[PDB]
């Protein structure tokens, strides 16, 4: 009775993914080179904008239920490239501004809100991770939900780009370092520490 | 009445016509330095009322050693501040660079210079005959000093003695445990490791001296020359008196306490015994009998024995036939 | 025998947010040298302590305070302070590492440092002036702790030089650096100095 | 009855006798280069089938260009590197940097050399009369030696045409719509902005020649000294031809489509109308007489004619009296 989209990006892990506006779906000149991509591209698809079943049908490699899974493995592929839209992104940093997506787990970031990311872009070769605007590196995500959620359907370079169009929105560096204390003061190089893996 | 006064021989009254303040710790001010003109690196050894790192006075790249004060009272803390400046600038004591705290914490820190103390493990494992002899004498110096400044140790052990075999260079420390002495004074003796207390503290005579560090010595070359590390080794803090007397003998002993009248807790009553007192030719294994000198015996026998007043003080150890070889070599004795 | 109810300690030690907290065998809390300079912190030293043996009540007595409970409190808060002053023993630290060699304590968010296991630490040993976090010896950084439930133990209870401590002890222990960093990359390769980048806060 | 062919008066032959490789791009193969060679910087701008931001060889931190050629053909894509290649080491014509490719998205990146453009809409109105003569001479160049290659721009606008003031350094660029001139070859009229489009384009002549590009630019130097950006503001597609006639005149237009036996889609029949040919006296406002000369006035005329073949040419507007002064100090060069 509602939306595929909607739904989709309701469920547990899928509160990083951005209902993805079909204004830029039904453009078939995005979905380009997809096809060779997913299986049974066009049911899968079909399903993914609501439009109507192959209802009668055999079930043999059980297609009633294998396009489910294209129909969420494609709309994720598509999911990345749209975040990369100048409008996608919109979408995306709304949901920042109220970090639906998480903070740096960092103590010296302050809670820094991030934006989600993929290691790789394949699928099953990493999954969805963080990054942190203002430490700059990545983190795996906080609880045990968003974790099976495919980094490649949110784009290695979503996070870079989101940048380089809003510029005004890349933080500032910490505030201040941790510094490391014992008993009063700081711990100067430790570097023979190390070197005692040759007998350990 | 019950237990007999005692008194010290040499330096009787060095404290007695020093002012308050060279005594009166517990009315000591201290002049802290600062703590991030140093900081640490690499952990030394762990104490019982302190960790001791090996650090570095940023102020010039300078390896110090840092010793850091766990929670005690502000007595035994100053007791070990006070002392240690009045000795520094003495010869093989040990010289107290500075002292700081945890900003913080308020935590304490004590810091010295720094000693490539080659660890025991190899001393008593590659010293020679002079070398003891040697460095026993070195450590007489220091005693005598801080004797004549009217100080006790308290704390002798090998534990306690830096030694810079590659630089002949020795300094003693832990300071903690010393303090001042003053006649007809009653001291706590609950102090020195097991292996090192001298018979006054195993049967609570409260009124010592520094024939105290004395006896702690004597154990130390015994275990050395012998090489039997330690050589009074007890279980609990009365089977050691009993060790020790497996061997000067009971006689001797029980002679002690009575010359004293003192308080002997009847548990000892069936632990000790009856014993003769062994001739240390018993403890001369060929692996050691090289290092076993007769003067060696003698200079030894003339510290180990019960009664704190017979045990030869520091400038009178000095002179023995032992270091004579060692003296000798010292062209100018005072210069 | 057969009954393990434990003292006090295994069952503080059992609690939500207090798995970092190791039990603390109580050779060490009997022997009274070491519980130095506590009482004049926490209320009710006493009361509190024996609570935290296991010895016996004071019970027939009033409650205006409501003592009965507000010595609870003091059992718990002073049981911290120890418990910090313990895991730096060269002991407590075996206790702890025992915990660090399974992780009771959580890993490296960075995903560069490889699910790399953590201590607990605290940035401040004042009491509600912090919380627990988690040095990693990898990254040698501080993270707010994973999970909701260890956000109310303070971070004075695992001092603040405990895990750079341990190092001191166990060297061979301290990890490797990351074997590698991450690479941010657009469209197919990584970007120069954003430099510029920040210099837009003068107009938004 | 079947619309005047017509051809292009100059280099009229130049592919004809070169190679079969030379233009025929759809059979060309790219060396690229390695897309680790640079990393990225800011972004220079957006688009719909590319994006460019300005980037960096890390082989040496020189700033670098770079075009992120998004999904199209092999084709259109081909057809600006071949282009490219063909002219570079132009005169003023852009510098084809090198080619790349996403490792993974297998994605077109394009590389050109870094020019600090002080983008028109802000430096147009601080140009003096020479700087207006010596860019637009630079601009020849470019045209004259892409024209001697064979190629026509069908772009050419202030949009294309990156100005480095303070280093007096000029390039063009968008080289997408740019093709080559093939004797009686026929093209799509579908093409410029629609401000500085051709007659030819406005009258659906499909057999145009580089002559074209020299329109654009008579337009380019109007809005220019008379300072009308654009010259010929019109609406629609049709209501451009519409405003450009409001000056040149009806007349020398009907004659043009006459003389060309050309289809003139009826429209247009009630939307022009009948007007005299304005004496360019009539675009002088205080604020511009001083770009307004009369070699200036005559040069522009020259180029701004519905008849292709009336149009001076590359070497020809090259050569006219606007220029002299600066055709002086330019060979003024080495001889210093
Ligand atoms: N070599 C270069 N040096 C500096 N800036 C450049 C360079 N090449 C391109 N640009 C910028 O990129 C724009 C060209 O992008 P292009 O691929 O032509 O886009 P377009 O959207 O169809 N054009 P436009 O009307 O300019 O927005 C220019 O107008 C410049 O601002
Ligand atoms: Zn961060
Ligand atoms: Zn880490």
């Amino acid at each position: 009775e509602v939306s595929w989209i909607s739904w989709f990006c309701g469920l547990r892990g899928n509160e990083f993914f951005c209902e993805v506006d079909e204004d830029y779906i039904q453009d078939k000149f995005n979905l380009t080179g997809l096809n060779e991509q997913v299986p049974h591209y066009r049911q899968a698809l079909d399903m993914i904008l609501d439009l109507e079943p192959d209802e009668e049908l055999e079930d043999n490699p059980n297609q009633s239920d294998l396009i489910e899974q294209a129909a969420e493995m494609l709309y994720g592929l598509i999911h990345a490239r749209y975040i990369l839209t100048n409008r996608g992104i919109a979408q995306m940093l709304e949901k920042y501004q109220q970090g639906d997506f998480g903070y740096c787990p960092r103590v010296y970031c302050e809670n820094q809100p991030m934006l989600p990311i993929g290691l790789s872009d394949i699928p099953g070769e990493a999954m969805v991770k963080l990054y942190c605007p203002k430490c700059m590196d990545v983190y795996t995500p906080k609880s045990s939900r968003h974790h099976h959620t495919d980094g490649a359907y949110f784009g290695t370079g979503f996070p870079h780009m989101l940048f380089m169009v809003h510029p005004e929105y890349r933080p500032k560096r910490p505030a201040n370092q941790f510094v490391p204390r014992l008993y009063g003061f700081k711990i100067h190089p430790m570097a023979y520490q190390l070197q005692l893996q040759a007998a350990s | 009445s019950g237990p007999v006064p005692s008194r010290a021989r040499v330096y009787t009254d060095v404290n007695t016509h020093r002012p308050r303040e060279y005594w009166d710790y517990e009315s000591h001010v201290v002049e802290w330095g600062n703590q991030d003109d140093y900081q640490l690196v690499r952990k030394l050894g762990r104490g019982k009322y302190s960790e001791v790192f090996e650090a570095i006075n940023i102020t010039n790249n300078e390896k110090v050693v840092v010793k850091i004060l766990k929670p005690v009272k502000k007595k035994k803390i100053k007791r070990e501040i006070k002392i240690l400046e009045n000795l520094r600038g003495g010869p093989n004591i040990i010289t107290l660079a500075d002292i700081v705290k945890d900003p913080v914490s308020r935590t304490p820190a004590l810091v010295f210079e720094h000693v490539n103390n080659t660890d025991f493990k190899q001393l008593y494992q590659t010293l020679t005959d002079y070398d003891i002899r040697f460095y026993m004498y070195e450590i007489l110096k220091a005693l005598d000093y801080c004797h004549s400044m009217g100080i006790m140790h308290r704390d002798v052990k090998p534990h306690n003695v830096m030694i810079d075999h590659e630089h002949r260079k020795l300094r003693l420390i832990d300071w903690g445990l010393a303090e001042f002495y003053h006649p007809g004074q009653e001291y706590n003796v609950r102090v020195a490791s097991r292996y090192f207390k001298g018979p006054e503290l195993l049967v609570d005579y409260q009124m010592y001296d520094y024939s105290l560090d004395m006896w702690s010595l004597g154990c130390m070359l015994a275990s050395m020359i012998f090489r039997k590390e330690p050589f009074f080794h007890g279980h609990d803090n009365y089977d050691q008196l009993v060790r020790i007397a497996k061997v000067l003998g009971t006689e001797d002993l029980y002679d002690y306490i009575d010359k004293y009248n003192i308080e002997l807790d009847p548990r000892f009553n069936d632990i000790l015994g009856r014993h003769s007192r062994k001739r240390w030719e018993r403890f001369v294994h060929s692996e050691n009998q090289h290092l076993v000198s007769p003067e060696a015996l003698d200079f030894l026998d003339k510290l180990l024995r019960y009664d704190h007043q017979s045990r030869l003080t520091a400038r009178e150890a000095m002179e023995h036939p032992y270091f004579y070889t060692v003296v000798k070599d010292q062209a100018r004795m005072g210069s």
